RNA sequence: UGCGAAAGCAGUUGAAGACAAGUGCUUGUCGUUCGUUAUAAAUGGCCUCGUCAAACGGUGGAGAGAGUCGCUAGGUGAUCGUCAGAUCUGCCUAGUCUCUAUACAGCGUGUUUAAUUGACAUGGGUUGAUGCGUA
């Protein structure tokens, strides 16, 4: 923000703000105040409004004002870039916005991909709510509904510098997963570096990987170890799975790729950094984006479902149980245990309830009409969440037209009882649910594409007092 | 988890009171304190025998005995070593009847007959402990009385629980603070629970509850870790102290089906959540946590084996997963001859890994809603197809690709409902009863696409197909889990280029090396010896094959003269590969004083 | 608002053995004098009390050196046979020798002159001559004998007791802090022998088997004795009275060994120990006795000690050799008017109701480079990264930071065959680095595809590129040598 | 700040006279850097064979631990370093298989080939592209 | 744009209207429409609050520098030359060998697992700017 003095056309700037200025003010009988409108135009997927006022006198922020800010995988509603000088990944020329109105309508009502879902997660310790936003993880609290804070846990050009004109085609990398232990005292991150253009390494992207560290009184994370392109070179993590509190009291966490290569990390106290326990050899040339983890509660055995196959591999041998050997009819978005006898595994097609303890199927619910191609690979995960002690949820999504599809949807929480015996619950909202996961509580958090988090869960003194108040 | 072999111990001598086998349980009792994990002692008291204490490793061996008269029943046995005004002692003690007339307290000091003891007690005594520390002797009447008596069986305190009827009476400790807890039977099938804590008196009473529903005349009752099972018409009933609370009722189906009367039941706890079960000969050791039989072994040589005593592992503590059970076995004959049995007994790790697939306890899509938004019977096909005649192929496409509303020759994701593996099973026995030979239905080509084509078929299945290349070609591509045996000896076997592109493409795909490699150790070295011949005369997948080939034979087996051949082809190989990765980044990459002519 | 972010130093993956940080502390012993004296140097003992000054004794004298002034301040040079010990007191006040005559003599230390007691121990050599931590008054003398005497300062005319029942040389003794009456010798029999002088005494209690000639004997805790003998050292646990631990990582036999605790370095406590093959090496008795470093010297070492753990100033770390030299190594460590003038700087406002605290702290200067880029100079920037004396680590970063910026054409634009040929030669140079190869690779790639005309009228750039196809090409050879090395390691596996 | 980097492939936690044998194994046993550095000094290949073939099995593994980092600090080493890395292969196999886990013992030399493997495709790119070049001006 | 893995496998980028410029015709444009899944370039770059010196604790290191005609393995030059070799007591690369404030980079020492202090009136005026140092 530059203050232009007109006198003798000099200025004053307040740089790195959050984002770009949508529009200024000056708010008071002597401007006291500036009131700013900023729009974080890295995140495309939606428009990311917020209101500064900052004190005219020192140039503090004396009020930030935000709300969630999730990053849905696609554009939603009728959300355009603002116009810039050229036409970029981040912005609209001139000419492109009409057409990219026009083109954005017709992918919401013809294309048959309506995927919005995006990624969450909740501090165990805290229950604050963390959203990975592009290249920073938001951490808004729910209870009080107002931002905690604002934490860039990446490279890249962030907020060294205003990007602007060709410099605004630069993406920066992308953190594509988040989770925490289970004890919540260790954040684990996923990010995806990618390559400038018009160079010989334009197309390898990079694959990194974190530990962050915490007390709960600080509340900035300090990252503690850093891994660069684990598994290999090229090769993404596709599934994060943090340890339960049996296996090293909850100091684990198993990353799986595209090449069902499973990697048993752990901390050592020696060490005093993470360190790679186990492996396991990711040879097989057979590339899937959907792989899903499931680690029993005692740890002693491990869920790895990859394309249409799922394998029981016992953890100390990490390797096959010695049936381990389950087929499915298509393949496997989602795998997880209400409890540890039952194990609900939803492939593309349809979700079934299995015994482990029978290994037969109990139940069989049919999803193709509702889920066919609308949602990619991994994604039903995040749709599905489970309680510990009660039960499972499913969450479907409509889209709802009336005499050629409509942008508005409909979407339906459905409760589940362990083994998908009956439906404790069936509910409907009147929007688009991105994420619906369970709080450590018996109560669920759901979040809307409209930025709504819902929760589905169980005398003369006496005159003589007011005129001296009056005065 | 695994049962050992019993091995003997003693055996019993004939007395009538033994002669009952259903009753020779109640007969023979087993010391608390000299029965555990660590020790390697057992004292045993046979009624009308003696009271004999047995050393069981390396060999078993009588350590001592202490006759009795045959006329006496022995109802309650205790022995601990301690230390007695300071000498180390062994300190035994035991009630026995004689016709119910008078009862006998009997208590022994031996050093390591020191001192021996006798009074009449009032009632009962049902069961015996012993504290060495404080040098007393706690006997239970059964007329609901608790003496405490020093080893001289001097009178130091007496409790009534004021109940009268006792049937089973069990200590434990927790935290170091003795406790112990009775039940009394109450009419109409009622009980009297009480918990008791051992310390101006010396026993506080912390509990006292009446449970109702809980029946004594068919019940088998045992205690571990502040948990009480009984066992009662094939349901144990799991109850939780110091309430007594009943918290989780398991079925056991293979005793519902045991006739009342003739069958013999023994229960006893060998671990946390684990229990040892005999129904006549057979012995069962069961998970009830996650509701699994570890393991089953079953004794051919006796009638009946009968548990006694089992020394309980705390394995959330132990790291040692091995114990010993007690138990009496009785032979076949026109003679029976019962004797003590100890098993040996492997209880595992606690975990759902040994629990898996093993429990003792024995589909249709659904839609998601019962009922203006955008979309993006088994038993009768098969009898229909049965009934048809033998080599009709067009009626038997006909009816299974009509009546199923199929319009692929392969599967799609609209043939969901024909998922059910009950249903395929049956159509595949169908396929190769009605169809031998050289022409199968298309159905078959319909299977053999299917994600969930059974694993029992997949054995043999190429070998069934090598008649007709398509369907051989087809299973290939599609059909799921192919064995790597059989996929690897074809690969070897074949000679058709085509097919083996194909093969090593599926099998690489699908298998890992460690576990293609160990099977390609198996096959012989001549045929290995070819495939590398066939080389030397999309491919890099039949390449990265061979790397596994030469890895699995080895260093030693590989012979010079083929070395060389391999090595120049390799040569040649990698050469070209340069000379082509070049060409790839190829494809993707004024004077002082001049002279013209003006145009004019 | 924020801060700008600091420009962060590229870090490549770890290597096999990083600096440790026991390694970073005992690195810091750099200063090295070595002083030769006339005979091998057989025992060095640390004052107790500071200064904290170091005996050696060598041929038939004892030299004391101020820590200070690393040189002799005192000689002892009365005695007339060689000389083997020069153990001072706990208070540090005194100083004993042995003498191969046997004579025991006690000096006051700093004061060559005066002889306070003079003891003939025994006919025989005494080698070991060393005063009781606990109680002063007492002395223990073990000769060749093969008695290990416990004399008494007062009374120096016959022993207050004798230990006995060593079959050979005895040359190791050693006091167990916190229990005065035990006291452990260790003999060339390869028996470790403790006594308890509480009792009558003169019969072991018990006997700890080494298997080797017992070289020194030092109890490390009041539990744990380590002793060393023959080619390694065992620790054992007197509770147990069996060895927790071994370790034969040296060569030669050990000869001397020594213990410092409660120092300021990050290992809590360090055991340093002797080879006799030039080699001395420091255990961390906290993980299992690993060796953590390690020193080399000319010859075998037959003497090692470190100051102890109150040095009050610089370190030291004595090593002593057959040959007679003695290595050190060494860790150092207006008007009046004007001032009632101006009197309120000092103040930190103790008494104060509120205290508001809002300068920033400083922090550090900013390089040149990173100036440029901060400022958007991006070709200046470039120029900053190819100077002399520029940090590779910090030459690495701006040229991926430059490309991290998308700012690799626009900084190679204004450039001709005379500004260029910098950046070819740390090309050069950088393409055979694994970590750099791949930024090279970028680079290198642009300056060909935006200056390839100009290349054909410069002779010089040609030849650059000619030296560079060289290295490239044999960057070639070794990346796919590795290669065929995976490829042989897999087949093994 | 002070956060440790590291990479996914670092698996360490999971005949003739003249030959320096006997040099060699007291150099391994005790971790003499300097009386080590003597013996690698020497590069008649010749000798290299000999001495690894009479150097006991157990050593055998620790020299390729200790050459694995003498190649990875110092790149310029690759080259005459990596003769003894193919002999102590070569001769050493039989037991090298028979060793309860390698990847543990052996993470430093799969992390340094790793590390040069990778490079490769890329290096070959910038041939092909000075190749072009070099060529252009050669012929003009 | 669709699908998929990240590699890639298929497929598009049309029509109308209006305005401006140049000469009814030609070109370029669109805060104009319909349909399909569908270069840039107005001389224009990010603030201030405190700097300097000396330590200490972790994390990295290609170490930062200087010698040794001491070795090992290479590449290579000037002149003469009977092609065998000569002088330059040739040069360079790499390793090894000796040494030093680890001498090199970075994060912190507002509380942290660990780890700090000191200096300065953070002002105004005058001279030198052909400054000062060096070849």
């Amino acid at each position: 923000m530059s203050l232009w003095q007109l006198e003798t056309n000099s200025q004053q700037f307040l740089p790195r703000l959050n984002g770009i200025i949508i529009d200024c003010q000056v708010l008071g009988p002597q401007g006291n105040y500036y009131s700013l409108i900023l729009q974080m135009t890295e995140n495309n997927s939606n428009s990311d409004y917020q209101f500064l006022l900052l004190n005219a006198s020192d140039l503090t922020s004396k009020l930030s004002i935000n709300g969630p800010l999730p990053v849905f995988n696609s554009t939603i509603k009728h959300i355009q870039q603002p116009i810039s000088a050229m036409n970029t990944k981040n912005s609209n020329s001139i000419t492109s916005l009409n057409h990219s109105k026009k083109k954005q309508s017709r992918k919401l009502i013809k294309s048959r991909r309506q995927d919005f879902t995006t990624n969450v997660e909740i501090n165990p310790i805290n229950k604050n709510l963390y959203f990975p936003h592009i290249s920073a993880v938001q951490i808004f609290d729910f209870y009080k509904n107002e931002q905690v804070n604002y934490q860039y846990l990446t490279s890249g050009v962030n907020n060294s510098m205003g990007k602007v004109r060709f410099e605004l085609n630069l993406q920066d990398p992308i953190i594509t997963d988040l989770k925490f232990t289970k004890d919540g005292q260790w954040m684990i991150t996923y990010e995806i570096e990618y390559p400038p253009n018009d160079l010989l390494s334009s197309k390898d992207l990079t694959h990194i990987l974190k530990f962050w560290t915490k007390n709960d009184n600080e509340t900035n994370w300090n990252l503690k170890t850093k891994v660069i392109n684990p598994h290999g070179i090229s090769v993404p993590i596709t599934k994060i799975l943090p340890s339960p509190r049996s296996v090293n009291n909850s100091q684990g966490c198993l990353t799986a790729d595209n090449n069902g290569g499973l990697k048993f990390w752990s901390f050592d106290s020696h060490e005093s950094n993470w360190c790679l326990k186990k492996i396991s050899l990711p040879n097989f040339n057979h590339f899937s984006n959907s792989v899903s983890l499931a680690w029993s509660q005692d740890g002693s055995l491990i869920f790895h479902g990859f394309d249409d196959k799922l394998q029981i591999l016992d953890f100390d041998t990490f390797k096959k149980f010695e049936v381990s050997e389950f087929t499915l009819d298509s393949e496997i978005q989602t795998v997880k245990l209400i409890n540890d006898t039952n194990l609900i595994v939803a492939t593309r097609t349809t979700l079934n309830a299995i015994n482990l303890l029978r290994g037969q199927v109990i139940n069989s619910f049919d999803l193709y009409p509702f889920v066919n191609g609308v949602y990619k690979n991994g994604h039903m995960d995040r749709l599905i969440t489970c309680d510990e002690r009660t039960g499972n949820i499913a969450l479907v999504i409509n889209q709802q037209l009336t005499d050629v599809p409509t942008i508005n949807y409909k979407s339906r929480i459905i409760i589940f009882d362990s083994d998908l015996s009956t439906k404790l619950g069936n509910f409907t909202h009147h929007e688009y649910i991105s994420w619906i996961g369970w709080n450590y509580d018996t109560d669920f958090i759901f979040l809307d594409i409209e930025s709504t988090l819902g929760v589905v869960g169980t005398s003369n003194s006496d005159i003589f007092a007011e005129q001296l108040h009056k005065l | 988890p695994s049962l050992s072999q019993p091995f003997r111990l003693a055996t019993l001598p004939k007395i009538a009171s033994l002669s009952n086998f259903s009753l020779q349980a109640d007969y023979v009792q087993v010391a608390d304190g000299t029965f555990n994990e660590s020790t390697n002692n057992i004292t045993l008291g046979i009624s009308g025998s003696s009271i004999s204490q047995y050393i069981i490793n390396p060999t078993p061996k009588l350590t001592f005995d202490y006759p009795i008269p045959s006329t006496n029943i022995i109802t309650a046995c205790n022995a601990e070593k301690g230390q007695a005004n300071k000498r180390n002692v062994e300190i035994w003690a035991f009630g026995l009847m004689v016709n119910k007339g008078n009862y006998t307290l009997n208590v022994i000091t031996k050093a390591l007959f020191l001192s021996q003891y006798k009074i009449k007690a009032k009632a009962k005594v049902m069961s015996i402990k012993i504290d060495t520390k404080n040098s007393l002797v706690i006997a239970i009447l059964q007329n609901g009385l608790i003496e405490i008596f020093d080893f001289k069986l001097t009178l130091l305190h007496s409790f009534d629980i004021s109940y009268d009827n006792l049937k089973y009476a069990k200590w434990f400790t927790e935290n170091g603070t003795e406790y112990v807890f009775v039940l009394c039977p109450l009419q109409d099938d009622k009980v009297c629970y009480k918990l008791l804590e051992l310390t101006s008196s010396p026993i506080k009473e912390l509990s006292s509850t009446i449970i109702e529903g809980f029946s004594f005349e068919n019940s088998k009752l045992c205690y571990q870790f502040g948990k009480l099972y009984k066992l009662n018409q094939g349901k144990i009933y799991i109850y939780s102290l110091p309430h007594c609370q009943l918290q989780q009722v398991i079925e056991f189906p293979m005793v519902d089906k045991l006739s009342p009367g003739d069958d013999l039941i023994s229960f006893q706890p060998v671990s946390v959540n684990r229990v040892l079960l005999t129904v006549n000969n057979v012995i069962y050791l069961l998970d009830l946590l996650h509701c699994s039989t570890l393991s089953q072994r079953e004794l051919t040589h006796v009638k009946t084996f009968q548990l006694l005593k089992s020394a309980v592992i705390n394995s959330e503590k132990s790291h040692n997963s091995k114990t010993i059970a007690i138990g009496i076995s009785t032979k076949n004959g026109p003679n029976p001859t019962s004797s003590l049995e100890i098993i040996n007994i492997d209880v595992g790790t606690n975990t759902l890994k040994d629990s898996l697939g093993k429990s003792f306890q024995v589909v249709i899509l659904k839609p998601l809603f019962d009922d203006r938004v955008k979309c993006n019977h088994c038993n009768e096909v098969i009898e229909k197809l049965s009934a048809l005649q033998d080599n009709d192929i067009t009626s038997f496409d006909d009816i299974f690709f009509k009546e199923l509303k199929i319009k692929e020759e392969h599967y799609t994701e609209k043939d969901r409902y024909i998922s059910d593996p009950g249903f395929l099973n049956k159509v595949l026995d169908l396929i190769f009863g009605k169809f031998s030979g050289n022409d199968y239905p298309k159905t078959l080509t319909f299977l053999l696409t299917h994600p969930l084509f059974p694993l029992s078929r997949t054995r043999n299945l190429l070998s069934l197909l090598r008649d007709q290349p398509r369907l051989f070609k087809q299973a290939i591509v599609t059909c799921p889990n192919l064995p790597l045996n059989e996929l690897l000896e074809e690969l070897f076997s074949i000679r058709n280029r085509e097919l083996l592109l194909d093969i090593s493409f599926r099998i690489l795909q699908d298998f890992t090396r460690d576990s293609i490699k160990q099977e390609m150790k198996k096959l012989s070295k001549l045929d290995v010896q070819n495939f590398i011949e066939f080389i030397t005369s999309q491919s890099t997948q039949l390449f990265q094959l061979l790397s596994l080939v030469l890895d699995s034979i080895g260093l030693f087996s590989l012979e010079g003269a083929l070395l060389e051949n391999l090595t120049l082809y390799i040569d040649k190989q990698v050469e070209i590969a340069e000379r082509n990765t070049e060409l790839w980044n190829l494809i993707d990459t004024l004077p002082t004083y001049t002279m013209e002519y003006l145009d004019i | 608002s924020t801060a700008r972010p600091r420009i962060i130093t590229s870090k490549a993956p770890l290597l096999p053995q990083q600096t440790t940080p026991e390694q970073r502390y005992w690195r810091q012993y750099t200063s090295a004098q070595l002083v030769k004296e006339h005979n091998s140097v057989t025992h060095i003992s640390f004052n107790p009390q500071h200064p904290h000054d170091f005996a050696v004794t060598s041929s038939t004298r004892v030299q004391i050196f101020s820590s200070r002034t690393r040189q002799v301040i005192k000689t002892f040079s009365r005695f007339k046979d060689v000389v083997y010990s020069a153990s001072f007191r706990s208070d540090g006040k005194l100083l004993c020798a042995g003498d191969a005559t046997g004579l025991v003599s006690v000096y006051d230390s700093y004061n060559p002159r005066t002889i306070l007691l003079s003891i003939n121990a025994s006919t025989h050599p005494t080698h070991v001559t060393k005063f009781h931590t606990q109680d002063n008054k007492i002395l223990a003398t073990a000769s060749d004998d093969r008695v290990t005497r416990l004399w008494d300062i007062s009374n120096a005319y016959e022993p207050q007791l004798e230990l006995t029942g060593a079959t050979d040389y005895v040359r190791t003794l050693s006091f167990i802090p916190a229990a005065p009456h035990l006291v452990a010798t260790g003999s060339y029999d390869g028996l470790i022998r403790l006594y308890d002088t509480r009792s009558s005494g003169s019969t072991p209690i018990y006997s700890l088997n080494h298997d080797q000639p017992v070289e020194n004997v030092i109890a490390v805790s009041p539990t744990q004795i380590v002793s060393c003998g023959g080619n390694n050292f065992k620790v054992w646990d007197l509770t147990s009275n069996k060895k927790l631990y071994e370790r034969g990582n040296f060569n030669k036999a050990v000869t001397c060994l020594d213990y410092v605790e409660n120092f300021d370095s990050p290992m809590q406590s360090a055991l340093i120990a002797s080879s006799l093959d030039g080699h001395v090496k420091v255990f961390d008795p906290l993980d299992n006795f690993q060796v953590k470093f390690g020193w080399k010297f000319s010859g075998p070492v037959l003497s090692c000690a470190v100051s102890p753990s109150t040095a009050q100033g610089n370190r030291h770390l004595v090593a002593g050799l057959s040959s007679g030299l003695l290595a050190i190594r060494t860790k150092k460590k207006k008007s009046n008017n004007f001032q009632r003038m101006m009197r309120g700087s000092e103040y930190q406002g103790d008494q104060e109701h509120i205290i508001h605290n809002d300068k920033v702290r400083s922090q550090r200067r900013m390089r040149a480079f990173e100036r440029n880029i901060n400022q958007f100079k991006w070709s200046e920037a470039l120029d900053n990264a190819f100077v002399p004396g520029m940090a590779k680590e910090l030459t690495l970063t701006v040229l991926q930071e430059l490309r991290k910026r998308g700012k690799v054409r626009v900084a190679l634009y204004g450039r001709d065959e005379s500004t260029l040929e910098p950046l070819l030669n740390w090309c050069l140079k950088g393409i055979e680095d694994v970590r750099s190869a791949s930024i090279v690779a970028d680079w290198v790639a642009v300056v060909l595809e935006l200056y390839g005309n100009t290349l054909e009228s410069s002779p010089v750039l040609q030849e650059l590129m000619i030296d560079l196809k060289t290295k490239v090409r044999h960057e070639i050879h070794k990346s796919k040598e590795a290669q065929r090395i995976e490829g042989m390691l897999q087949l093994l596996t | 700040g002070n956060a440790r980097v590291t990479s996914g492939d670092n698996f360490k936690h999971v005949t003739t006279t003249g030959t320096v044998t006997v040099i060699l194994s007291q150099a391994l046993q005790s971790n003499d850097h300097s009386l080590l550095e003597t013996v690698l000094n020497n590069r008649d290949e010749r000798v290299i064979r000999d001495t690894i073939f009479r150097l006991k099995p157990a050593l055998a593994v620790i020299l390729l631990e200790r050459l694995a980092e003498r190649i990875a600090r110092q790149t310029h080493r690759q080259g005459p370093l990596n003769v003894w890395v193919k002999w102590c292969l070569i001769i050493h196999g039989g037991y090298l298989v028979s060793i309860p886990n390698l990847m543990s013992t052996l993470s430093s030399l799969h992390s340094t080939l790793k590390r040069r493997s990778d490079l490769l495709p890329r290096l070959l790119a910038l041939d092909a592209r000075l190749d072009c070049t070099i060529n252009k001006f050669k012929t003009l």
